[PDB]
């Protein structure tokens, strides 16, 4: 049957989906997280959109103004309107899987709806494709892709030419924060390769 | 986050093992999800963080993958032009272009809701602007664009057989990640993933540049540039955060390194000490590195060269010669909460002076507290993540490596003074410190072990579960959130595959209104605590052997 989706859960509780399309497929994955993880889940939306506020109050505007100023939520629209019916039947499946426990949760909240919906006083909303993207979005890539310090390297960089003068507060900059230093111990062996590209380290942009 | 990755050449009654430790704190609910997938072209068995439709971490019976976080340098700031007449407008390519702008509002419970502005230009979002030099910041970064692709590359790579169409998918996947592979015949190999800017000459990618025009990247760098492996001469692939390459360039921050100094050399040491390891050996690594003191073998020999004079009755030597009896694996007391070995305690009071006496002293405040944290630093609840090695630590070990080492002293960070003074003023402020609070006998002092808090609130500060749902631990252990081993082609069984993980607390964060916890909320706790694990499972012949429970659905899109 190619309407049929398939759960079985091993001796830790650990769910294997069994399905014949996509669609099904993480349809089926969607409604054992929503069974699993369904409170973690809805702050970690709340988390990676900037709506922290909205149930938890004051103390969280400026954590909801940082993460909504860190993204633009039309360009992942734009990316999500742009897939193959195949990709776009992972999301849409997945989030379809959770609306359909979540419904029979909003149904039956005396015996199904997470203690913590009651502890916090709110209850879960249905998600659509674009939240499912920004789950992974708001953890892996805006938290732990996006580093930078240039501006704050701008200001060190500027009161060593201060304290040393210009050239030596270029070279105390180059101690601190080298580029690269060839004894790092790496990954890949020298006898493998070596990367190809060398790049500027004077600041020759100023 | 570690990884190790063994091959045909230096494994022992397998073909391939695969470790690896993912670092991203320690929370309840787990951080990743446990879920095994069947069907539509998928045969996959594993855990990922926050249940992404890609699985981080597992296997598919014929392949198996993993990640650690890759620190390339991806982001770079853009210092737009503004003007106090025309606002919202900004100088590119000689013409003054409209920003991009959005409203938002802040809805609050029990408050008043608020509002404002986000801006954007052709490099990003702006983070912050000068209106004195009429100047706004832009971030830009390298996967802009590519964020729902990569994700898609994340579940796609799932179902390769091989390295060649692994490897199409790890061309796709644009974030900084190191992917690692191994596989049923035995090959292994390591991918430095993600999308890298083809600067112009002439850009240091450490500062800023300004965004009119002709600092602008020229594209994205090929696949082909991107740091690569398969089936090195070693027999082995080691990450703990470390390099990729030789002159591969780090992020830009300024608090990270990649110098002498690097904790991979703790992992380096056991896969070479033995010419071939089982899987029991190479899970056994997660215990060592976990109890590790990651300073001792750096500053002991400088320690050593320092107190080579000095009479026996000298503190600061007997200080020393406990370090030289120790091996620098930490072990509790019975008691639960102190460490059988002050060695710890030594070092960090020893390098807060260190650094206080050098790299601080040569940084103009307020920058000078970058540089002063000895990397010991924690509170009751213990570390948010893994120890390292800090950044005036990795500084202060190539001021002592003199001419061996590679980065020029531009500042003599000793200033004119031989080491050994300086490091026998150091040790003199260690005495102090500590025979204050202990006293004198050495032998007696128990000194504060590092304990471990599974959290209630996430990585972001935000809870998620109650304040009583924190779980303690006794022993902090630098090792993986969770950690997932995998061998092909075991000599021991029948099974071409076997593969294992621990996911703690446990599957479930479900707790019922009526304060009832799931069966499955933590039992796996303890197994975590004592370096256990549970078995995967992979075909369905085990996964109907091992069923707790079924449940089917008929549904039509
Ligand atoms: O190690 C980190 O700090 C972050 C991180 C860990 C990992 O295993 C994969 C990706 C990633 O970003
Ligand atoms: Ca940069």
């Amino acid at each position: 049957s190619s309407s049929e989706i398939k759960i079985v859960r091993d001796e830790y509780g650990m769910p294997h989906i069994y399905a014949n399309d996509t669609w099904h497929l993480f349809y089926g994955y969607g409604y054992v997280v929503a069974q699993d993880r369904l409170f973690q889940m809805e702050m970690a939306r709340r988390s990676t959109q900037g709506t922290v506020a909205e149930v938890l109050g004051k103390d969280f505007v400026k954590f909801d103004k940082d993460i909504r100023r860190n993204y633009w939520p039309d360009a992942i629209r734009a990316q999500i309107a742009a897939l193959s019916p195949e990709d776009m039947s992972i999301l849409q499946g997945y989030a379809d899987g959770m609306n359909a426990w979540i419904d029979k949760v909003n149904t039956n909240p005396e015996t199904l709806l997470p203690k913590q919906f009651n502890t916090f006083g709110f209850t879960p909303k249905r998600w659509e494709p674009f939240d499912v993207a920004m789950i992974f979005v708001g953890t892996m890539a805006n938290r732990f892709s996006d580093s930078t310090s240039e501006i704050d390297n701008l200001a060190l960089l500027t009161a060593l030419k201060d304290k040393y003068g210009v050239s030596q507060g270029m070279a105390v900059f180059n101690q601190l924060k080298w580029l690269v230093n060839p004894s790092a111990p790496t990954t890949i062996a020298v006898q493998e390769s070596n990367y190809p590209l060398k790049f500027n380290q004077q600041n020759s942009q100023t | 986050s570690n990884m190790w990755v063994i091959g045909k050449s230096k494994a022992q009654d397998a073909k391939a093992i695969m470790v690896n430790g993912p670092q991203f704190g320690w929370y309840a609910p787990a951080y990743t999800y446990g879920i095994g997938l069947h069907g539509a072209g998928y045969d996959v068995t594993g855990n990922t963080p926050f249940a992404y439709p890609g699985l981080v971490f597992g296997h598919n019976g014929v392949i198996s993958w993993g990640s650690t976080a890759g620190f390339g340098d991806d982001v770079d700031i853009f210092a737009e032009r503004l003007s106090a007449e025309k606002p919202g407008y900004y100088l590119h390519n000689g013409k003054w272009v409209k920003m991009l702008s959005r409203e938002e509002t802040i809805t609050v419970k029990n408050g008043q809701a608020e509002t404002f502005t986000v801006w954007r230009t052709v490099h990003g979002n702006i983070l912050q602007t000068d209106q004195t030099t009429q100047t706004a910041y832009a971030k830009s970064r390298a996967w802009d664009g590519k964020e729902v692709a990569s994700l898609l590359a994340w579940t796609h790579q799932m179902k390769a057989k091989n390295w060649q169409q692994w490897t199409q998918q790890a061309a796709k996947q644009a974030l900084t990640i190191n992917w690692y592979y191994a596989d049923v015949n035995g090959n292994i190999g390591y991918v430095h993933t993600g999308a890298y800017p083809d600067r112009q000459s002439g850009h240091d990618p450490r500062l800023p540049v300004p965004g009119t025009g002709k600092w602008d990247w020229k594209g994205l760098l090929p696949f082909e540039m991107n740091p690569k492996v398969y089936n090195p001469q070693s027999g082995y692939i080691a990450n703990w955060n470390n390099s990729p390459q030789k002159d591969y360039p780090a992020s830009d921050l300024f608090a990270f390194l990649w110098g002498g100094a690097d904790r991979v050399t703790e992992i380096d040491r056991l896969l070479e000490q033995k010419p071939r390891l089982t899987a029991d050996q190479a899970w056994d690594v997660i215990r060592q590195t976990s109890r590790q003191d990651l300073n001792l073998r750096l500053f002991l020999p400088t320690l050593q060269a320092a107190t080579s004079g000095l009479t026996q009755s000298d503190p600061r030597r007997q200080l020393v010669e406990t370090l030289t009896r120790w091996d620098g694996i930490n072990l509790l007391n019975d008691d639960g909460k102190t460490w059988q070995q002050p060695g710890s305690a030594i070092l960090n009071v020893w390098l807060t002076s260190m650094l206080k006496r050098t790299v601080v002293a040569a940084v103009p405040m307020p920058f000078d507290k970058w540089y002063s944290a000895s990397g010991y630093e924690t509170t009751q609840d213990g570390p948010t993540g893994s120890l390292n090695i800090s950044v005036g630590a990795k500084i202060l070990y190539e001021a002592v490596q003199g001419d061996k080492s590679p980065i020029p002293q531009a500042v003599d960070l000793f200033a004119g003074k031989p080491q050994q003074e300086v490091v026998l003023a150091a040790l003199e402020d260690t005495w102090e410190t500590l025979s204050k609070r202990y006293g004198n006998n050495v032998s007696n002092w128990k000194t504060p072990a590092m304990a471990l808090t599974f959290r209630a609130n996430n990585f972001f500060g935000v809870p998620q579960a109650a304040a009583e749902e924190t779980r303690h631990q006794a022993e902090y252990q630098n090792r993986g959130t969770e950690n997932d081993m995998i061998v092909f082609s075991p000599t021991t069984s029948d099974r071409p595959v076997l593969a294992w993980d621990v996911v703690a607390p446990g599957q479930s964060g479900f707790i019922a209104p009526d304060g009832t916890v799931d069966k499955h909320y933590e039992d796996q706790l303890k197994m975590y605590e004592n370096f256990g694990r549970k078995s995967l499972w992979l075909t369905k012949q085990d996964v109907e052997a091992h069923k707790e429970s079924q449940e089917v659905l008929h549904v039509q899109r």
